[PDB]
């Protein structure tokens, strides 16, 4: 549902 | 903070959103 | 938010969207109170009943939203929490007596012309404003009705209730610590928060001074816009000497 967000805050 | 509260696209510009007269107009 | 409309672009500069990492979905709304900190609900974070204990790792914060599920690159900023900071006397067992915490966040954020925070209403502010009949704003990307989810973030103005209508309507011991608002039935016009937009906030634009504050945390309802019901909110006023030892001791 949700657009995915940059990876750099998911590390 | 010194500018807290202040919306930059609204008080900042000195133009003012479509409800917030509702709000004034309540405070009797 | 039951019965609003879509926000205006920079209309509310400080609301954030707590964010859970996995799986990625809107967990509540909070606010910007500053560069580094954020106030929302106890119970976005610590809800027991519900096996709910989130950890700072567990989450994101989203700043500078319009939209509710787009990642809106150039506008919103997202940030870590260095810590959560939940009031000592929170009652999650009982009424939600005391539903306010803080959210210390890694790095500051820059403001523009999307984010931007609010205030803390002072003694005299909250004294004045905090009357029946005085309404505020809350703001939220929540549910559109109680049993459906917006485009963008929503906005609906409510009139501050009674105490002693606040009390009866309701099973559930109120506090001090909390205030509500909505329409009554025999006024016509609706309105609530509803499942998404609890840990946002109600603000009021002070007359005297032209600055917005937030008076209130949306906390909890019993369904939402039911008539003959109205929205419960955190008092923020009442809670402000935590928030300060907060962060005069950890900011
Ligand atoms: C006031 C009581 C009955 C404890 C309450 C709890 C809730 C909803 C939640 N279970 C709190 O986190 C979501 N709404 O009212
Ligand atoms: C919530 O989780 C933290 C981290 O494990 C723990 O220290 C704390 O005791 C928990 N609180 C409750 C009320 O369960
Ligand atoms: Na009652
Ligand atoms: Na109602």
């Amino acid at each position: 549902d949700f657009e995915e967000i940059p990876e750099e805050y998911l590390q | 903070e010194a500018d807290c509260g202040l919306r930059p696209l609204f008080e900042k510009k000195s133009l003012e959103d479509k409800t917030e007269r509702e709000l004034l107009e309540s405070y009797i | 938010i039951v019965e609003g409309s879509d926000a205006e672009i920079g209309m509310s500069p400080w609301q954030v969207m707590l964010f859970r990492k996995s799986p990625q979905e809107l967990l509540c709304g909070a606010s910007l109170i500053s560069d580094r900190w954020v106030l929302t609900a106890a119970h976005c974070l610590l809800y027991p009943p519900w096996d709910k204990n989130f950890t700072e790792n567990d989450l994101l914060v989203r700043i500078g939203k319009h939209s509710r599920t787009r990642y809106e690159r150039n506008i919103e900023k997202i940030s870590m929490l260095e810590k959560i900071y939940i009031h000592p006397r929170y009652n999650w067992r009982e009424n939600l007596d005391r539903d306010i915490a803080l959210m210390k966040l890694k790095k500051p954020v820059a403001f523009s012309d999307y984010i931007h925070p609010v205030c803390l209403p002072d003694r005299e502010t909250a004294a004045s404003l905090l009357q029946a009949g005085y309404k505020g704003r809350v703001t939220g990307w929540g549910n559109l009705k109680e049993t459906g989810q917006p485009s963008v973030l929503q906005v609906v103005n409510l009139p501050i209730v009674e105490r002693p209508v606040c009390k009866d309507s309701t099973r559930i011991r109120i506090t001090d610590n909390m205030f509500c608002a909505g329409y009554k039935p025999d006024e016509g016009k609706r309105g609530d928060a509803c499942e998404g937009d609890s840990g946002g906030p109600f603000v009021m634009k002070s007359p005297f001074n032209n600055r917005w504050y937030q008076m209130g945390i949306v906390s909890w309802g019993e369904g939402c816009d039911r008539d003959g019901k109205y929205g419960f909110y955190t008092h923020v006023f009442r809670l402000k000497k935590w928030i300060q030892k907060v962060i005069d001791q950890f900011g």
